[PDB]
């Protein structure tokens, strides 16, 4: 069983989070951002679209994380 | 500036993440959240030299993708827990794995005995010293909980790369 999301973080960092029932995107990336000295309310998170190279679609932080299982995300600065 | 790619390897639950996060954020992670893949970056000054540390925190439990990052890494932090005999015994396999991928017996490594704040010691310091001596690398005891030896472990690894 693999309910995970690969996330490309700023400063060329990366993390793979685990998704559990009821988690928002904010709730599953909270810890990963904090320990790297980043606040969620200072970053834009995007989904990298399939069948392309650079296709980037902006997400809402309150998005259910289960919707993004198996996908690759990217967090940037503002 | 100089960029050092460090890889943290070892059995599950020895405190690889706790050590890394303690180094990066000065925070002790009390919970046990198993790692899949985590990379951290930090700018530090080591021995008068502005350094960029790129640290890869690996998964202890299985998972292959190991060979991939073992070719990238310039320095390896081999972690076991002093209250976990099995984890200490697993170190050899990690060393062999690193030895195969890089096709060398001269890879910059540091042996780390973590959780030295606990009294449930089953791995003696002398045992780990002997293991490290056979590899030609230093041995350092750490506690991610009390910050003891944490900076020293990582900085020693940088200084071992410099020798190679
Ligand atoms: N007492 C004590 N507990 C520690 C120490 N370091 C880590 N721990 C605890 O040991 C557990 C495992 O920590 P963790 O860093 O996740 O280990 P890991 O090697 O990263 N695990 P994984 O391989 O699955 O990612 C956590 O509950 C953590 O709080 C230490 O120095 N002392
Ligand atoms: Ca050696
Ligand atoms: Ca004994
Ligand atoms: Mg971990």
């Amino acid at each position: 069983t693999s309910n995970t999301i690969r996330v490309f973080l700023p400063n060329k960092q990366r993390t793979v989070v685990n998704v559990r029932n009821g988690m928002s995107l904010h709730d599953c990336l909270m810890k990963a951002l904090k320990v790297r000295g980043l606040q969620p309310e200072c970053c834009a998170v995007f989904r990298l679209l399939h069948e392309h190279k650079g296709k980037k679609a902006r997400l809402d932080w309150n998005t259910d994380a289960a919707s993004l299982i198996g996908e690759e995300l990217q967090v940037d600065f503002l | 500036m100089t960029e050092y790619k460090l890889v943290v390897v070892g059995a599950g639950g020895v405190g690889k993440s706790a050590l890394t996060i303690q180094l990066i954020q000065n925070h002790f992670v009390d919970e046990y959240d198993p790692t899949i893949e985590d990379s951290y970056r930090k700018q530090v000054v080591i021995d008068g030299e502005t350094c960029l540390l790129d640290i890869l925190d690996t998964a202890g439990q299985e998972e292959a993708m190991r060979d991939q990052y073992m070719r990238t890494g310039e320095g390896f932090l081999c972690v076991f827990a002093i209250n976990n005999t099995k984890s200490f015994e697993d170190i050899h396999q990690y060393r062999e794995q690193i030895k195969r991928v890089k096709d060398s017996d001269d890879v910059p490594m540091v042996l780390v005995g973590n959780k030295c704040d606990l009294a449930a010691r089953t791995v003696e310091s002398r045992q780990a010293q002997d293991l490290a001596r056979s590899y030609g690398i230093p041995y350092i005891e750490t506690s991610a909980k009390t910050r003891q030896g944490v900076e020293d472990a990582f900085y020693t690894l940088v200084r071992e790369i410099r020798q190679h």
